[PDB]
């Protein structure tokens, strides 16, 4: 049947509408809540529709996370509506996202089993988008918390990526403790395993690199298995930290000996036709020292990237590159004058 | 059980140390 709710707009002034929505269904469950999937009724459109069940006492970190957020490398909250709890201190509110069934992990997955890399030019307008996203949310203090590639949407005709699923994410502030354990296995940072519980959304750098690192590869860089095992894969490349390395992840960490094994080269850990400044930008990301990672900014004006500021450049179809350069003020807000480097003279309106 | 296992590497001082050699084996 058609069900219709009385709903808020995301983004945008707090008077309700009607919505109705059809098609819907269950593609997803777990801890967090349930997912379904449905059409709207007026403007044809999918969506997700995220249901979780929260205490009324307190506000939602999702719902308040994703009503600062209007960026267009980021899920859009187009809706969201109460439904009747049955514990009478508990509702269930419904987050309307948007619907794309297309994820970064999809594609590389699928050049994975067809034994080829996924092509230079979609590497660097997927890790591109992701970091301006990443550059978006942390200027308001937001961390992610679980960036990996199944949380990267795509549009297989425009190249758009989005991030979403801010169910891990939270706005971080210095001298309140956050959780150590967070963050998908593959993509946690050192400082995490290592018990900090002081870090910073650095922790979200290391997990692009982690994902730019997949990219280059074709799987995972760092599989763990358990949280002990994750820090032996990280240490099988980056050998075992420094103790100033260590005092940087975690102040609190204390280990009065260690054997220390020295790292790989980078340039052996990927295959022999890996772009150089692919795998140089991802040094700069993988790396113990989480102050020493490049921010997302400063990623974003890497020269890896140098190729999408080019004026000619265009998709391998001959379509367009989605906007790339639309920068805010908000966006740039870390440091405003790499504007000047990220925003090409050609792009200037 | 590996989170405890964890816990106890971390609190004891043996992550590392404990890693380097499980990275031998």
């Amino acid at each position: 049947k058609v069900t219709t709710v009385v709903a808020t707009p995301g983004q945008g002034p707090d008077r309700p509408q009607e919505v109705s929505y059809t098609d819907t269904k269950v593609i997803g469950n777990g801890s967090f809540g349930v997912v379904y999937q449905a059409k709207l009724c007026d403007s044809g459109e999918l969506v997700a529709i995220k249901k979780v069940l929260q205490d009324k006492r307190f506000k939602n970190r999702e719902l308040q996370i994703m009503r600062k957020l209007d960026h267009c490398n980021i899920v859009r909250l187009r809706y969201f509506f109460y439904s009747s709890g049955e514990k009478k201190d508990e509702v269930y509110l419904n987050l309307v996202l948007d619907y794309v069934p297309e994820t970064v992990y999809r594609v590389a997955r699928h050049y994975s089993r067809a034994k080829q890399t996924l092509p230079v030019i979609y590497v660097k307008l997927y890790m591109y988008q992701l970091f301006r996203s990443l550059a978006y949310i942390h200027s308001f203090g937001i961390c992610h918390r679980d960036i990996k590639p199944q949380n990267l949407l795509l549009d297989p005709d425009t190249a758009v990526l989005k991030l979403c699923d801010f169910g891990s994410a939270k706005q971080l502030v210095r001298g309140e403790p956050n959780v150590s354990y967070i963050c998908s296995r593959y993509y946690r940072a050192p400082e995490l395993i290592f018990g900090a519980t002081d870090y910073t959304s650095s922790i979200d750098v290391w997990s692009a690199g982690c994902v730019l690192a997949e990219l280059l590869l074709g799987q995972p860089i760092f599989p763990g298995d358990s949280g002990v095992d994750q820090l032996v894969e990280i240490i099988k490349v980056l050998g075992t930290p420094t103790r100033e390395q260590i005092r940087e992840m975690n102040p609190n960490y204390t280990e009065f000996k260690f054997p220390q094994i020295k790292a790989h080269p980078w340039t052996k850990v990927f295959r022999p036709r890996t772009p150089p400044e692919a795998i140089a930008l991802c040094s700069r990301l993988l790396e113990y020292t989480p102050t020493a990672r490049l921010t997302p900014l400063e990623a974003c004006a890497h020269s890896f990237f140098d190729e999408l500021r080019d004026p000619n450049v265009k998709l391998p179809n001959g379509r367009d590159t989605p906007a790339l350069f639309n920068f805010t003020t908000q966006e740039l807000s870390s440091n405003p004058p790499l504007a000047t480097i990220l925003i090409p003279p050609h792009a200037r309106i | 059980d590996p989170h405890r296992l964890l816990q106890q590497l971390v609190l004891s001082g043996n992550l590392i140390k404990e890693a380097v050699r499980r990275l031998h084996s």
